[PDB]
């Protein structure tokens, strides 16, 4: 926080805001309040970094507050501020809750419109493209996890991946490491004496999904 | 914070170039209009994206 | 575009008084000004230069 | 076998293959608005559609955006190549086979196809190939004495990222020693790739030697 | 020569270009480099406009053995006259960080080249002094205390920076720091007051040790430095004089103006408190009005 | 930074009238109508005539 | 060579209205009629030799 | 965009013309692109 | 192709900056003709240690304004001091226009493009530089054949991918058909940093100085009197303000050049001065005696 | 060549001893500063 205010250069400003949500990965709820002040900032760079931090923070364990914070950052006028917000929204609202949420359908098509628009800059279009890519990743059946829910321990692959993904402004081929952050969500039955998947049906309250189709 | 951004905003637009003012004499069907600038010649010039 | 100009004054481009180093007046010998002397430190053989409006 | 992680990948690969939703309308709407004869536009789509078919080997993309492929250029062409590894992730039996014609020694059309093919090889066999690292290991040390040649530098740029993913969390001093020579040269793009790859390798170690070096 | 040369104005280009000359020749660790300083002169204000390296060589066996190249100097003057007709020879920089006695001899070369006493400009590029990055010195001849001869000496002058217009624009732009001192808000000047006090003490300390060394370690007695201290002591305010007593009364009067000014802001604050307690009062009314309105919309569905 | 802009050189014009509360229209001593952003920290009640 | 670059074409045509010539040491310093110390020059920093065109 | 107005003084038959424009110096302009030599008459107003 | 054709990030040192501005502001009206001397590395990074104004000319900018005698003369003497560097492009002033290359400037550019294809042409307009980056920009020829076949963007990787241009006009017309534009960055060390900020030992000197008390007492009275007068305006304002519409309040009882606000700033200003005046005085009294 | 040409005005009317309104001979009225190379004890209204 101290470096984000005190060090006036744009790289240093942007990095330190991104860096907070890795520290407070598990305390993802309080982050919306702390970078509330940096969302509103008169410094474009700082707001760019605000948007990535919130994406990373609430990616696998959702939270409403961030989705709301990230909406004015979409609509923020600076080119790259917008670019950052679009990519970030799809990290958070990667398939979890989307049956209790009309929001997923609305954000998805917000990406569509930006691509259709010619009047938008290339940078807004870039942000829509990649963001539409993530949303429908995996065949619409993977999620971005941040930790294993079976041991309470941060996954090596996801967290390290994220850092390589976040920087792509300065070298563009450094943007395919979010592949490692995908983990399939699915319970797979294995047979104990034939090691193959059985067909078995379980009662489940479930879960219409067609909110990114 | 709002007070610093706005002063920078006042400053920003002064660095941007000036503006003018004419009156439309006639309408063109090329998606243009014919404007006559008040101390200056006629120009057929593209129109704003909001009209 | 090419601008439209028109000649309004004729000069002869030697004897003009273009170099002004060791010459005098506004006019030279009316055909020479830098070919009889190299105390100007220059020679030029340009004539009928013409002054447009 | 389970502790190797090899059958563990294959059980997710069964998931991804059966249950894929490829949406062709998203794909097609990207072809028209964001072009190929713009480098930035090409880059955005290549990444997007890589994420989208991620983890499920498919050639549907390749065949779809076949006239779009020939519009690639420059470093956009590199990214386009890198994106296939994201598509072809998993499937460890068939994993090599699919990067095989885009692999050097059996390619010669562009330096980007040959370079990003080696980045693409590393994404698939990340954590599942300790043999993988060595094959790529040859190319690192190979090009480190001939690195004043720009074409060659591009081939090496991609191998250094690829070997980085492969040896991630294995901590091999061999691999380290190889990327340290590309770095001590001061290679134009490949020193950048090699410095990142040293950190991936020696992930969590905290050893002073890597730290001072 | 010339007599008027009293204050030296120094462009921000000069400190940076000398800095660059030192490190682009790989002369370091007290291998000195001599370059010329060009500008205008013949007048009180001395502008150094531009600076450039010359070839130089130095010996560590006897230190009064050196090479200076004159031929390069001749070519430089020809070239730069066309660049700006505002560059003529005004002396030479010596790269520092210290003044030598060997710079006394090198000076006789530059005194011959240009008819003015030539400026010696020390550009401290090793920056071990917290002030003075530039020191200005003009060699002059004067008769010297303690019965001694007309000796050659270097007399310090003002070494000021005031900057050119041209220079100001790049200087502020590169700047992104809150500056060493700027003297803007109250925060900057509260820092400054405390900085000044440390400043006064540091100069004064060196003086203590000079007087100690005259009477213990036999450095020669220079009556100019003793005389300045006399003058210091005669402009020292004495308590219980009418001058000092007045200072005390004036402090009461300025603090009366401050007392009132602090109270005149409570008034400004007090306006705000009331405007916020009014705002809060409206948010209350708004909240009740909605809770009533949910009933009307509930009723409309049953109704139709 | 604003204060620099305010100092000289300046060209005289004459304020006519507002069209907004933050943009006005002037005509210069050049003989050109220019529609101009008005600066904050000046009159907008005694600016109107 | 520097002067010839100028004398080479095109160049503006004008007329001279009047000439105003002052000399060095106009008060004590300068060829201008202002008050400042030093800079005795012909026209370079202390202007007084001039044509109004 | 924009187009400066002209006024056509006269046509020289060789794929040029002379205009006098509210721009202070006159121009030898060319007749070219979606215009004909006989789609113009002298003294008619043209678009430059 | 045979080059990466990616527009270079231009790092012109702070020493170089100062030079470049000085030479163009001097020569107004006039175009000043120089060369950039640095060292090109990578495929995207130029570092400009110093620049040279080659002698001013009356032909403007052309290939017939390069002077190879004068060029060489500069070069030969850098070698002899060991400060040798090579050209990475050239620079020039527009004395009262925006930043673009003309067709005629493109051909000057072309001479250096033979030498290395990462030649930059930098345009300075110093009547509009009240800031150090503004109205300066660097341009670089792209291959003519890349244009025909539409490989023209490919500067969008190996860079930030942000690109701030200035103006409609000549800029967009030459951008399209000749050159690719990218921002000039400005680079500096910490030895240079201390040099600018510092203002000798006469910087601390100002901070123990006291002033004539006629001017201090005068300063106080002026401010004091001022707050009586706009504080009758304040009385009117907070007598009313019981009526809805925020804008309507600002016309009627004022809120445009708001009296409460103007008073508060002036009151604070003189209050801060006089805290200083007593501190700096009491410091000297104790300190010096 | 390095002297550089100059423009003439006449002081149209005093506005401050800092700032003065000049009427340019080139055209438009301007408010211009003063330098330390001119005496403002000898700038007065209607001085060229």
């Amino acid at each position: 926080l101290h470096v984000a205010v005190s060090d006036s250069n744009d790289d240093v400003r942007r990095a330190a805001v991104i860096a907070l949500g890795f520290v407070l990965l598990r305390d993802y709820t309080t982050v919306p309040r702390i970078v509330q002040l940096l969302s509103k900032s008169h410094n474009a760079h700082v707001r760019c970094g605000t948007a990535f931090a919130l994406g990373i923070a609430c990616a696998g364990k959702g939270l409403q507050s961030a989705i709301d914070v990230l909406d004015p950052l979409t609509k923020d006028p600076v080119d790259f501020v917008r670019q950052a917000a679009m990519i970030a929204l799809s990290m958070i609202l990667i398939q979890q809750t989307e049956k209790l949420n009309p929001q997923v359908a609305d954000i998805n098509k917000n990406f569509l419109s930006v691509i259709t628009n010619k009047h938008q800059e290339g940078l807004a279009k870039f942000g829509a493209c990649v963001a539409q890519g993530i949303m429908n990743a995996g065949g619409r059946n993977v999620t971005i996890q941040l930790e294993n829910a079976d041991t309470g321990t941060l996954d090596t692959k996801s967290v390290v991946g994220l850092v390589m993904f976040s920087q792509f402004w300065y070298w563009f081929p450094l943007a395919h490491f979010l592949s490692l952050s995908f983990t399939p969500t699915t319970v797979i039955g294995i047979r104990g004496s034939d090691q193959a998947i059985p067909k078995f049906q379980m009662n489940c309250y479930a879960k219409e999904d067609a909110f990114s189709y | 914070n709002d007070k610093v951004r706005f002063i920078k905003d006042e400053l920003r637009l002064l660095q941007e170039p000036g503006s003018y003012v004419g009156e439309v004499i006639k309408i063109v069907s090329d998606k243009k209009v014919l404007v006559k600038v008040q101390p200056e010649g006629k120009y057929i010039v593209d129109v704003a994206k909001d009209i | 575009p090419l601008q439209v100009a028109r000649c309004t004054k004729i000069i002869k481009g030697n004897g003009e008084s273009d170099e002004t180093t060791t010459d005098n007046n506004n006019s030279g010998n009316s055909n020479s000004n830098s070919n009889q002397q190299s105390t100007d430190a220059d020679e030029d053989d340009e004539d009928a230069k013409y002054v447009i409006n | 076998n389970i502790l190797s992680g090899l059958p563990t990948c294959d059980y997710y690969n069964t998931f991804l293959l059966n249950n894929k939703n490829i949406d062709i309308g998203l794909l097609n709407k990207s072809k028209s608005s964001l072009d190929g004869k713009f480098s930035l536009f090409h880059t955005a789509v290549s990444v997007a559609n890589g994420f989208m078919h991620a983890g499920t080997t498919d050639n549907s993309f390749i065949k779809a955006n076949l006239p779009w492929l020939g519009k690639a250029q420059n470093w956009a062409k590199f990214t386009a190549t890198a994106s296939l590894g994201v598509i072809h992730k998993g499937n460890l039996l068939e994993g090599k086979k699919v990067m095989a014609p885009y692999l050097p020694g059996s390619r010669a059309s562009s330096r980007f196809i040959k370079g990003g093919s080696l980045y693409g090889l590393g994404l698939i066999y990340a954590g599942f190939g300790r043999d993988t690292t060595d094959y790529l290991k040859n190319i690192i040390v190979e090009n480190s004495g001939t690195s004043g040649d720009e074409d060659v530098d591009v081939l090496l740029h991609g191998a250094s990222l690829g070997i980085g993913l492969a040896a991630m969390g294995s901590a091999n001093i061999e691999v380290y020693e190889a990327l340290k020579e590309v770095l001590y040269n001061d290679s134009a793009t490949s020193g950048e790739a090699a410095a990142l790859g040293m950190g991936l390798c020696m992930l969590g170690t905290g050893k002073p030697e890597a730290i001072h070096d | 020569m010339s007599l008027q040369h009293e204050k030296v104005t120094i462009a921000p280009l000069v400190l940076l270009s000398a800095l660059d000359h030192y490190e682009r020749t790989q002369t370091k660790e007290n291998k000195r480099c001599v370059g010329v300083i060009l500008g205008d002169a013949n007048s009180s204000t001395i502008r150094v406009t531009n600076s450039f390296a010359l070839p130089f060589e130095e010996d560590e066996k006897n230190s009064d053995v050196w090479f200076l190249d004159h031929n390069y100097i001749e070519n430089m003057n020809e070239m730069c006259k066309k660049i700006n007709a505002k560059e003529k020879l005004i002396g030479w920089y010596h790269s520092g960080p210290k003044l030598r006695a060997s710079d006394l001899k090198i000076n006789e070369l530059f005194k011959k080249y240009t008819q003015n006493n030539p400026l010696l400009l020390i550009v401290d590029v090793k920056q071990q002094g917290v002030g003075l990055p530039t020191d200005a010195y003009v060699a002059i001849e004067q008769v010297k205390d303690d019965g001694t001869s007309t000796e050659k000496t270097f007399l310090h002058l003002p070494c000021t920076i005031e900057a050119e217009e041209a220079e100001e624009i790049g200087v502020e732009h590169l700047l992104r720091d809150v500056r060493d001192q700027a003297a803007g808000g109250l925060s900057i000047r509260l820092t400054n007051q405390l900085k000044s006090l440390k400043g006064l003490q540091s100069k004064l300390k060196d003086v203590v040790e000079y007087l100690d060394k005259v009477i213990n370690k036999e450095l020669p007695i220079n009556h100019t430095i003793l005389g300045k201290l006399q003058d210091v002591f005669n402009l020292l305010p004495n308590l219980g004089t009418p001058d000092d007593d007045e200072i005390d009364v004036e402090n009461h009067d300025r603090i009366n103006i401050s007392n009132n000014l602090q109270k005149a802001l409570t008034v400004k604050t007090n306006d705000e408190l009331m405007v916020i307690y009014i705002s809060n009062l409206v948010r209350s009314i708004i909240a009740f009005d909605d809770l009533i309105e949910n009933k009307i919309q509930n009723k409309k569905i049953q109704e139709q | 930074e604003v204060k620099r802009i305010q100092s000289v050189p300046l060209v005289i014009g004459q304020f006519l009238e507002p069209i907004d509360q933050n943009t006005g229209i002037v005509s210069s001593t050049t003989g050109m109508s220019y529609v101009v952003r008005i600066l904050s920290t000046l009159d907008r009640e005694l600016l109107k005539p | 060579e520097k002067i010839k670059n100028n004398r080479q074409l095109p160049y503006l045509v004008a007329n001279v209205v009047e000439v105003m010539d002052m000399n060095e040491i106009e008060d004590k310093e300068n060829s201008e009629s202002t008050t400042q110390g030093g800079n005795v020059n012909l026209d370079n920093t202390a202007v007084g030799k001039a044509a109004v065109v | 965009n924009p187009l400066s107005i002209g006024t056509l003084e006269e046509i020289i038959d060789d794929d040029h013309a002379i205009v006098t424009s509210p721009t202070m110096p006159d121009y030898y302009v060319s007749i070219l692109s979606f215009v004909d030599k006989e789609l113009l008459e002298p003294g008619c107003s043209v678009l430059l | 192709t045979g080059r990466d054709d990616t527009k270079e990030t231009v790092y012109i040192s702070s020493i170089a900056l100062l030079k470049m501005l000085k030479h163009g502001r001097a020569g107004v009206p006039m175009e000043v003709m120089g060369l950039m001397l640095g060292e090109f590395v990578d495929d995207y990074t130029v570092n400009v240690v110093d620049v040279f104004a080659m002698p001013q000319s009356g032909t403007g900018v052309s290939v017939e304004a390069v002077d190879d005698v004068f060029q060489a003369k500069m070069m030969d003497m850098l070698k002899q001091t060991g400060r040798d560097q090579m050209v990475v492009g050239w620079y020039h002033s527009h004395p009262g226009f925006g930043c673009w290359l003309s067709s005629v400037d493109v051909n000057t550019q072309k001479s250096f493009e033979q030498l290395n294809s990462r030649a930059v042409a930098v345009v300075v307009d110093p009547i509009q530089s009240v800031k150090g980056k503004v109205v300066i920009d660097a341009f670089r020829l792209i291959d003519t054949g890349a244009l025909i076949n539409n490989l023209e963007p490919r500067q969008t990787t190996s860079n930030t991918g942000l690109l701030n241009k200035a103006n409609i006009q000549a800029l967009i017309h030459g951008l399209n058909r000749h050159y690719y534009s990218l921002n000039i960055d400005y680079h500096k060390t910490a030895k240079e940093t201390k040099m600018l900020m510092n203002l000798h030992k006469e910087q601390w000197q100002s901070g123990l100085k006291m002033y004539d008390y006629e001017e201090k007492e005068e300063s106080n009275l002026a401010a004091t009197k001022s707050m009586v007068k706009i504080a009758e305006q304040y009385s009117k304002r907070i007598e009313e303000e019981k009526e809805l519409t925020e804008e309507e309040l600002k016309t009627r009882y004022v809120g445009r050049q708001d009296p409460k606000k103007h008073l508060s700033e002036t009151a604070d200003e003189t209050l801060e001065n006089n805290i200083v005046s007593v501190l700096t005085a009491g410091v000297n009294s104790v300190a010096i005696k | 060549l390095q002297s550089i040409g100059q423009l003439i005005g006449e002081v149209m009317k005093e506005l401050s001893e800092e700032k003065y309104i000049v009427k340019a001979s080139s055209g438009p009225r301007y408010i211009v500063g003063v330098r330390n190379s001119v005496d403002r004890s000898k700038l007065k209204k209607g001085v060229r």
